[PDB]
């Protein structure tokens, strides 16, 4: 029975490939040959943040584009005032090995997690004035890789147990568990409408999930190695992914296939993070080579390079208003570019 | 805008308080050494933790040696795919790799050798020294002293290996036991020495699960690692 | 999609020889290290032999050293494992596995849990 | 059980995936270009921004 | 006269090179300290500043090497600057000793060094160093015996300062420091040799399964730098003190002095350029300048 099941799966995968190929009437590269290229843009470090002791792994911009939170594996979670470089809070973490952080859309809560397999929610506006642990989520069986807030009461989490889950903060129980990924889930991105999200799970594939229906809608398998970064296109109809193969790929949720691949001859290192600008024309990706490249989403060329760091780039996030982009690195320093 | 200046002053006061707190945190942090405990589940690593102490994804054991703070992390409740979460420990002082020597018939010794090679040759772990604990020495001694488990059946190079002249055996061990012990030690070493970079070093140690010297051994390896790093910084080594 | 298709197997009398093959597609074959692993009935995964990108470096497990031969053909994205003088203990399902990253010799393809970059495997039986 | 259960789940998941509708790549490219050109001006990173409103100055 | 000009030119050249090299080293160490928390970098910056100060000081003496008049009244004026030179040199030597001490401490007490070392201690040390340097330099100003009588209307170190000053400055100052230096470095060399033999044993074992002079190469250099810097001048001053009729002023404060000055030039290489971090920072400066 197993052989017949595998044969049926292979035949239906071949049917999927044939259907996808039939829709490949033309390539995005050919269509975008006419548009004016961005040329060259040279960003400069406008602010430098210092105070973290160990390597910084993750950060998140606020919805107001003023406050941001960054997580360092020394056990400290710090909230920064982007405009004035001041520090608003310095939350001490129970577990030093924090691997993710998140900022609530309303900003009333901050979440983080790591190798402890527990996601802790911190309340920033307690009447006492001090930061306190509001809720602890301990249903996962692996390190927390990523987490993002849907609202003040709903948070989606990524774990190394190969399954994603939706958590009801007030109840503290998993409302829905997403399964189907083979490898460790690394990055999580919520769609602009908050109804869909995508993630790569170290199996060279990206899965599209429905937050309410609790099932996988589409699967993309254009990558060759583990996927470390994922981010939606600003319109929500496409998303870009970063993988260890040193190539970034853009997928469209309606075409159901890769549109183009971003790569170059002399880059042989994996991508750690990826993000889009407000217009979506600029794709910013962090690399293990201590610098971040800027790619033209349409013309498939490098528009600029950010080389303010001297260690591995761990995180990269653009402001909601698109005014500036902040990048973190293992050197324990954050550079804000504009 | 007097309110703006007032809130700016309040923010500066909060920043000063946070700076003082972070300075204290930095002072305490730099004085503490972090260690990673690794090895197969069948190994005696669990007994070592219990001796030194005398569902979470990681366990922390804190002990003081000569009034020196050491933090040890045991990665439990984690999947066997170590290639991702292992990168987090790229800044640890040393990695305590515990391998049971008496594990040759799955051939757990070969798996341990491959894992050690992977950690040593990893891109991000090249800056971390590895403390190699060769555990279960009594089991190996009783297995090789009289038994049918031939080492050459699983390691054919053993038949043409002789104990090095620069070896110090404990008074009373049979020459065959010492030969097997040093063969395993050199098999582990040949992976590390092959790098030739000198950025990190391996410190093999014949160990028993009940040995109380393990704490002293770890202290000595930490001292040696720090001294070698400082000497290489000063171009002495 | 990353696909690995092992071929060759069946039953062979002890002391014979067998040729295993591994078709590869969906990735740049030359940029990844490859190795062979096996799982005997009732036993866990075992590493057999590995080959570098260009093949200049080759290694075998002690119980297979000098007995089998691992070779790769980057021109047609195929990997081979020549086996001779087989013994009953060699009976096991042999999986053709590719460990994660290119341009790196660090390699973690012995994990017990389902590995995304290994093929279905082929059964090899050694009996009279 | 688990060995065949995984394949039985995978086949049904792929069958469910196959039932979705698909759009040609050309129209997706057209939509992407339309979005990029419509929102090009509102991107402070793509185009220069005077220091009068740039908060990071 | 042509003699003083021929020497003054050399002085000028030396001074300018010294100042430029030490300014580059100081800016490199400042940027690196901004980029990293290395406490030892503060010592290096101290050293560079000391060196630049020395260079500056030397420059001052140019006024009387070049064709210029002189008068008895010049005593105090020129004396001040000679004291300044003395101070600068003492500062440099104590910076070197401080560095040495730091190194020694780090090697011998790896845990306590990390536990106690901080910016406060380094700043305190620096301050004290400066203070003692200044003190040492300005001793002869107040002390009678150290003051040279019979002012000729011309100046140098010995025109103003009695050879008893170099006597003392040798006996209590430089010799002890040298001794300490030597001791520290010998202990360091012994530890490095032990580590080297251990590493060689492990490497030989690994090779079978499948550089010794480097510590001396650095130790020797270091020693032959620190000692050699001022040893010849002090020895010659000792001799002159001992002597009743010896006439070595023709070399003592004409050429044996300059071996000392040269140290200030050797330092910014030895102590800064020999470190990979400073080389990387300088390469970054070069790239940035090329990008302007
Ligand atoms: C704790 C550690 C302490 C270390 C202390 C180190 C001290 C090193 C000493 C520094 C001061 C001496 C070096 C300055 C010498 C300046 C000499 C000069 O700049 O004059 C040259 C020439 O112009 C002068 O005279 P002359 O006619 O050629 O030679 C006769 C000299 N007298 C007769 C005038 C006395």
């Amino acid at each position: 029975e197993l052989d017949q099941l595998r044969q049926e799966a292979e035949q239906l995968k071949n049917q999927i490939r044939d259907a996808r190929k039939a829709c490949a009437d033309a390539t995005l590269s050919q269509i975008t040959n006419n548009i004016d290229p961005v040329g060259r843009i040279q960003m400069r470090t406008r602010r430098t943040l210092r105070g973290h002791l160990a390597k910084i792994y993750a950060m998140h911009w606020g919805t107001d584009s003023r406050l941001l939170v960054s997580a360092s594996q020394d056990g400290k979670l710090i909230i920064w005032d982007s405009y004035t470089t001041n520090k608003v809070h310095a939350i001490p973490l129970r577990s030093s090995w924090v691997m993710t952080c998140a900022y609530a859309p309303s900003g009333n809560y901050v979440a983080c997690g790591g190798l402890d397999n527990i996601c802790s929610i911190y309340n920033l506006k307690t009447r006492e004035g001090n930061v306190r642990v509001s809720r602890e989520l301990a249903g996962h069986t692996g390190y927390l890789s990523c987490c993002r807030f849907l609202d003040d009461n709903q948070i989606v989490t990524s774990s190394g147990d190969t399954t994603c889950a939706l958590w009801d903060i007030e109840t503290g129980q998993q409302t829905t568990t997403f399964t189907g990924h083979t490898g460790d889930v690394m990055s999580l991105s919520l769609a602009p409408d908050t109804r869909l999200f995508v993630s790569g799970a170290c199996d060279a594939s990206a899965k599209l999930w429905d937050v309410r229906e609790g099932m996988c809608r589409q699967t993309f398998t254009g990558h060759e190695s583990d996927i470390n970064a994922i981010c939606f296109f600003p319109n929500g109809n496409a998303f870009a992914t970063g993988s260890d193969d040193a190539t970034c790929r853009l997928f469209d949720l309606r075409a159901d296939q890769e549109l183009m691949t971003y790569s170059h001859d002399n880059i042989i290192c994996g991508i750690t993070s990826v993000s889009f600008s407000k217009s979506g024309r600029l794709l910013l990706a962090g690399y293990d080579d201590f610098n971040c490249n800027v790619w033209d989403a349409l013309k498939a060329d490098r528009a600029g390079v950010l080389a303010g760091h001297d260690n591995r780039v761990s995180c990269l996030g653009v402001t909601d208003d698109g005014m500036a982009v902040a990048t973190g690195s293992w050197d324990s320093f954050l550079k804000i570019w504009n | 805008t007097e309110d703006q200046r007032n809130e700016e002053k309040a923010q500066r006061e909060a920043n000063k308080k946070i700076e003082k707190q972070l300075q204290k945190d930095k002072q305490v942090y730099r004085a503490t050494h972090r260690l990673l405990l690794l090895g197969a589940g069948e190994s005696g690593k669990n007994t070592i933790v219990k001796q030194m102490r005398i569902t979470s994804g990681i366990f922390e054991t804190k002990f003081q040696v000569d009034k020196v703070n050491f933090h040890m992390f045991d990665v439990g409740a984690q999947r066997d795919e170590r290639r991702k979460w292992i990168q987090c420990f790229n800044d640890v002082t040393a990695i305590i790799f515990v391998v049971a020597s008496s594990s040759y018939n799955t051939n757990r010794l070969q798996a341990a050798l491959k894992l050690f090679d992977s950690i040593w040759n990893n891109k991000w772990l090249r800056d971390t020294s590895v403390i190699l604990f060769l555990n279960k020495q009594d089991l190996l001694a009783e297995k090789v002293l009289a038994g049918k488990s031939k080492i050459e059946d699983y390691f054919p190079e053993f038949a043409r290996y002789t104990t090095p002249e620069d070896a110090t055996p404990e008074p009373g061990e049979d020459p065959r036991v010492t030969r097997a012990k040093y063969f395993i030690r050199d098999e582990f070493l040949r992976i590390s020495t092959a790098s030739g970079d000198g950025r990190h070093y391996c410190y093999p140690h014949f160990t028993c699960s009940v040995d109380t010297e393990n704490i002293r051994r770890v202290f000595n390896d930490c001292r040696d690692i720090i001294q070698r790093m400082h000497l290489r910084q000063y171009e002495l080594l | 999609q990353v696909q690995l298709q092992e071929s060759g197997g069946g039953l062979v009398q002890p002391g014979g020889s067998l040729r295993l093959s591994c078709a590869a597609s969906g990735f740049t074959f030359s940029n990844y290290k490859m190795n062979w692993v096996r799982q005997a009935p009732g036993k866990g995964l075992e590493w057999v032999s590995d080959i570098s990108q260009s093949g200049a470096s080759i290694s075998y497990t002690g119980s297979v050293k000098g007995r089998f031969t691992i070779s790769r053909d980057n021109a047609k994205n195929t990997l081979y494992l020549q086996m001779n003088s087989l013994k009953p203990e060699d009976t096991a399902v042999y999986y053709c596995a590719r460990c994660p990253a290119p341009f790196t010799r660090d390699c973690f393809d012995v994990t017990s849990t389902t590995y995304a970059y290994r093929g279905q495997g082929t059964q090899v039986t050694v009996s009279s | 059980t688990a060995s065949i259960a995984q394949a039985r789940k995978l086949v049904e998941q792929l069958k469910m995936e196959a039932n979705i509708d698909r759009i040609k790549v050309s129209k997706a490219a057209a939509d992407l270009m339309a979005y990029c050109e419509a929102h090009a001006k509102e991107d402070p990173l793509l185009t220069p921004v005077p220091a009068s409103e740039n908060p990071f100055r | 006269m042509e003699s003083s000009f021929s020497f003054g030119v050399i002085l000028a050249v030396l001074a300018s090179l010294i100042i430029a090299t030490n300014t580059l080293v100081a800016v490199a160490v400042l940027l690196l300290i901004h980029k990293n928390d290395g406490v030892s970098l503060c010592f290096t910056l101290n050293l560079a500043v000391a060196d630049t100060l020395i260079g500056v000081a030397i420059s001052g003496l140019l006024t009387d090497q070049l064709s210029s008049p002189s008068r008895p009244t010049q005593k105090t004026l020129c004396s001040l600057r000679m004291a300044f030179v003395t101070s600068s040199a003492a500062a440099s030597v104590l910076t070197v000793m401080l560095i040495t001490f730091d190194r020694y401490l780090a090697i011998k007490q790896p845990f306590r060094y990390l536990k106690i070392m901080s910016g406060f201690v380094a700043g305190a040390c620096i301050a004290g160093l400066w203070l003692v340097s200044y003190l040492i330099g300005f001793l002869p100003l107040g002390i009678p015996m150290f003051q040279q009588t019979a002012y000729k209307g011309q100046c140098s170190f010995f025109a103003v300062f009695h050879p008893h000053f170099v006597l003392t400055l040798s006996c209590v100052g430089f010799f002890p420091a040298m001794l300490l230096f030597v001791f520290f470095y010998c202990d360091m060399l012994k530890i490095a040799s032990m580590h080297s033999q251990q590493i060689r044993k492990m490497e030989h074992a690994g090779a079978m399964a499948g550089s010794d002079f480097k510590a001396l190469r650095t130790v020797s250099v270091l020693i032959g730098s620190f000692a050699l810097s001022w040893t010849p001048f002090l020895i010659t001053g000792i001799v002159q003190v001992a002597c009743q009729e010896c006439h070595l002023y023709l070399v003592l404060e004409r050429y044996l002095w300059l071996l000392g000055v040269g140290n200030s030039l050797l330092n910014p290489l030895i102590y800064a350029y020999w470190q990979k971090e400073v080389r990387l920072q300088l390469y970054h400066m070069a790239l940035g300048v090329k990008k302007v």
